[PDB]
């Protein structure tokens, strides 16, 4: 006799996401050697976190300018990997093939005046359940850090995974609990002629960030 | 290098003899045994089909290659799309047995009946050329000498009744697939290219979309 | 190779009572083999001999190499062939016989002669086409060509897809000597050069003994 | 390495399941990301 | 999860022949016991050997008697498993169920005459390319053997199977290479007064007469 | 119970090159000796090495004739192995079965003139990019050898595998990167009364040589 | 031991896939052949 | 040996699958490719 097998209602429909390899048809090739090539990645996350990539500021820019009155707030934005001002970057860019994150998001912020021209900033992350401050002085009483210019051009904080949950979404529906983690808030202290100058800023992952849950959703 | 041209020693010089480098080939493709050992279309007849290899069209892969060699030793495996059942019978078989189901005989599964045969023939070898007859009774054969026209007495000959792997039949076959197994060749004949019009035969080569 | 105007590649071939010289050789080619496989099989039960008196050599002509052969002109000639000797005989006498050849392929012009020749042994030649003659290199051969030399040696063994066979009705290997450069004689080449072949069998083997006519 | 869970070894010699590989003779943006720095440039008071 | 499996296009129609058993239905039933049963054999090749069947001559007789006349052929026939002569014998019997043989056949010849009856007969085997002799002196030269009558009734003779391929065909299409073997010539060289005596003559299998490749053909 | 099994989707069929053999249905067959036969070959390479076949020339020739006045190209064609003047030979009939080679094609050239007739050649590659040279001073320049007649009749020399990728192609289609691989030049520098003698090519594969990926094409 | 080539032991008990034989307490055919004079009942001159 | 790739064993014994080879008592185009002379016959000045 001959071995008996149930064969089974329910398995054996192709699955687009599978566990399981197809059967080969042509063997024995042999590659051409592609041994120590330059630029190799593994992992999407070291690129995001090697090369930060340019927010976007009303305009279409990647700057603010130290403006020159008693509004004090250069920026203003939503914590969410779909906000605009983070559109063009490589980490909303990935971000939206996956349904969940978790971690630190790093900010980096460039001056770019002369010599002669010098700012004073501050970067709060203002969490979610008020209103985000408008003045630096209401602002002082979140998690904020302040900086001048100087020798040293560029200036880099985290923004902290700070959420109810363990993980929270990518995309955004209506602000709730698990997509609207509050906003980052970008104040000018003062300034001593910088008038017009710019402060590019741009977006990294930071050392835990964490993507989960790929999602396949039309969009780029 | 020099050498003398008449001799018939094989010559292979390198790219050394001028400061180059010779590098290494893996020849696993150009192996007798695994490139003649894939299935090859050959139209079948309505219900008996001796199983011989030389059907093969001769400009085929298989077909090309088979005839590049004088004789040759395999087992085979063939592929039947058949109304019926199926019966194959050995090389020296009567046809009367084709309709004996002891005979073996594979019943209707579609799409199709896959088979592994053995060499049957008499023979140590078989092979893609044979000059001269196997009927008997007949008078001798002559010891032609001459040019190329000679040869044009032999056209009428076919391959001795013993060179086959057996016979299939079934009520229709419809389609018919020979795969040599473990395939082995001897002494070496031509393998020709097709002859172009132009400098370079040149053909719609598989490329990119647009 | 060897000496002034004329040459030192000097060979002698033996085959029974009978010996050939050249003073142009070039060497011999052995095609497919430098031994026969196995003599004593299955299909002769012990009962096949060899025959010794029959290993020498034999004559025939050829033909005559003349300027207006062009590429492509042959001649074959099927092995065995018409031999009124010792080997001749056994033909007639044993049903089943098997032997290799040993050929030797003269072309004596002079050195002032150019042009070429091919000679092969070809086994199974059932029909050749012209563009097949490019690739008959294939198969065992040497040239002739007049500045280096007059003679072709090949040394081939017995063939077949059964271990004896019946030369009466099956001819395992043909002699093909093919014109691949045209002969030119110039001022001083013999004005056409015949091409003649000495042939011995070798090792050869008999079996089943057939009756009289008695 | 990627998608794939399955637990018993292939059916087929892995010449046949997937063109081989040659040498002659993660990397370069984890070595990148591994370097960055990580500290603070000032001096820290408290 | 559980296995998955690939089910073969071109595998699993039942085949007559083939290599595997069928599934069992009804179990533990033990046999009489049959051990010791007088007669068994094992291979059909042993009893073709150990048991010689005889031939068939013009009449309908397994016997030649022997002439008296200038005539000295006692029989010729094809050296066939499909002769005439041989279609009677356990062994043409046997060799219609299988494409090919090899080996030795051997022939047995009886005296059945008198005392007073005196013969001397001769047997030659005539490898197939030209005629069978006529006359004894012909078949001379072939393989052949002479004896005569004494106390000892019977002589055996091994035909030996020289062809140019390793195996020969059993059954017979018009004469070729694979089904024509030549011819067996028994003569008759003289006799004091055997006039009317019979020669009985049979056939077994040889130690290496072999039978391959089964064939199932109509016949009986 | 019995072992649960999912007949999956996507395998099964029947495919013409797979890896996998029929199942078996007529034992225990034992063929005829056939060891040591002559003339077997294993890889096909192994014959395109030990024995060159006949290039063509212009009149379906297997030579080219020293000529005998200014212009000294006595051939210039296509490193294709589908090239017109290779189409005879027994590389380009291997080469057609397979999409993509590598290494060393090697030429053969024998001199057929008498005893009095003396040359002197050039055989040069020209690579893609530029025009093939003319002259045997432009062609100086490329990678090639000269040499001339004297007891020895042939001289053979190895064409380089040159190229940006690692493998070229065998078929051709319209002049590319992947399927013409330049120009072979082969010259006369000059000749002492050899005006009519043939000097007849000849190729064979390198040591290097190799052929993969087979194709069946229609074609021969 | 007849027609069968299977290399794997059968999934079923011997009990069941065959009849059990009973001892109490080739083969002949084998042993006639082999007994078979082979040899000459003469004396061989040369 | 050809075109084969199954990493386990038949299921069939090697008597069924194949024909089984019999001895009585590559080979010789790689003998005849690998004797090829590759030097040169001059004598080599540079």
């Amino acid at each position: 006799g001959i071995f008996p097998v149930a064969c089974s209602d329910g398995y054996g429909g192709l699955v687009t996401t599978d566990p399981k390899t197809a059967d080969p048809v042509y063997g024995k090739v042999f590659n051409p050697p592609r041994n120590q090539l330059p630029g190799r990645f593994t992992n999407l996350l070291d690129v995001a976190e090697a090369c930060p990539t340019f927010l976007r500021f009303e305009g279409g820019v990647p700057y603010v300018t130290t403006k020159t009155d008693s509004d004090r707030v250069l920026a203003q934005f939503d914590m969410s990997l779909a906000a605009k001002h983070m559109s063009n970057t490589f980490l909303a860019g990935l971000a939206q093939y996956y349904t969940q994150y978790s971690g630190t998001i790093n900010l980096h912020f460039m001056f770019t005046g002369p010599t002669d021209a010098k700012a004073r900033y501050m970067v709060a992350y203002a969490p979610p359940g008020m209103e985000p401050p408008k003045t630096p002085e209401a602002a002082a009483h979140c998690i904020h850090a302040e900086w001048d210019t100087g020798l040293n051009s560029k200036f880099t904080f985290s923004i902290p995974y700070l959420s109810a949950a363990d993980y929270t979404y990518t995309a955004s529906d209506v602000a709730e609990t698990t997509n609207v983690q509050g906003w980052v808030c970008l104040f000018q202290i003062t300034h001593g002629k910088a008038d017009g100058d710019a402060l590019v800023v741009l977006a990294s992952a930071g050392k835990d960030f964490e993507l989960r849950l790929p999602v396949d959703a039309r969009a780029e | 290098t020099t050498s003398a041209g008449e001799s018939a020693d094989p010559v292979t010089t390198t790219v050394e003899n001028y400061g180059g480098e010779t590098q290494i080939q893996r020849r696993q493709h150009t192996d007798v045994s695994f490139i003649m050992d894939r299935f090859v279309k050959v139209t079948p007849q309505n219900q008996i089909n001796i199983l011989d290899l030389m059907q093969v069209p001769s400009h085929t892969l298989v077909g090309g290659l088979l005839r590049a060699s004088t004789y040759y030793f395999s087992d085979l495996e063939i592929a039947v799309k058949h109304e019926g059942d199926l019966t194959w019978v050995p090389n020296g078989a009567p046809e009367k047995a084709l309709d004996n189901t002891t005979n073996p005989t594979a019943y209707h599964k579609a799409p199709l009946t896959r088979l592994a045969l053995p060499y049957t023939a008499p023979h140590r070898v078989l092979a893609t050329v044979y000059n001269g007859e196997c009927r008997y009774s007949r008078n001798a054969v002559p010891n032609l000498r001459g040019d190329l026209q000679v040869l044009a007495q032999k056209v009428a000959r076919t391959l001795p009744t013993s060179f086959n792997y057996g016979a299939i039949k079934a009520t229709r076959v419809t389609e018919l697939l020979y795969r040599m197994k473990r395939a082995e060749t001897y002494c070496p004949r031509p393998l020709l290219a097709i002859h172009p019009t132009e400098a370079r035969h040149k053909q719609k080569i598989v490329a990119p979309v647009k | 190779e060897e000496t002034t105007l004329l040459e030192d590649r000097i060979l002698t071939t033996r085959n029974g009572h009978t010996t050939s010289t050249t003073q142009s050789s070039v060497g011999v080619t052995y095609g497919y083999a430098t031994a026969e496989d196995f003599v004593s099989g299955p299909n002769t039960s012990g009962l096949e001999t060899r025959v010794v008196q029959a290993e020498r050599f034999f004559k025939t002509h050829l033909f005559d190499w003349v300027t207006s052969d062009s590429f492509g002109r042959c001649h074959l000639l099927e092995l065995p062939t018409d031999h009124k000797g010792v080997y001749g005989s056994l033909t007639d006498s044993y049903a089943y016989m098997r032997n290799g050849w040993d050929v030797e392929v003269t072309a004596v012009g002079n050195q002032f002669n150019g042009g070429c020749l091919l000679v092969a042994m070809v086994p199974e030649l059932c029909s050749i086409q012209k563009r097949e003659l490019y690739q008959l290199t294939l198969f065992p051969h040497q040239f002739i060509n007049p500045r280096t030399n007059m003679t072709a040696h090949i040394t081939v063994p017995f063939v077949g897809v059964n271990r004896y066979d019946q030369y009466k009705v099956h001819k395992p290997w043909t002699l093909v000597v093919m014109v691949v450069a045209p002969l030119t004689v110039n001022t001083e080449g013999a004005p056409q050069i015949k091409v003649y072949a000495n042939i011995a069998p070798t090792n050869v083997h008999v079996a089943g003994e057939f009756p009289s006519k008695e | 390495s990627g998608n794939t869970g399955s637990i018993i070894n292939n059916y087929y010699m892995q010449q046949y399941q997937n063109s081989m590989d040659t040498q002659l003779g993660n990397d370069w943006f984890s070595k990148l990301a591994s370097s960055a720095f990580s500290g603070l440039f000032g001096a820290l008071l408290a």
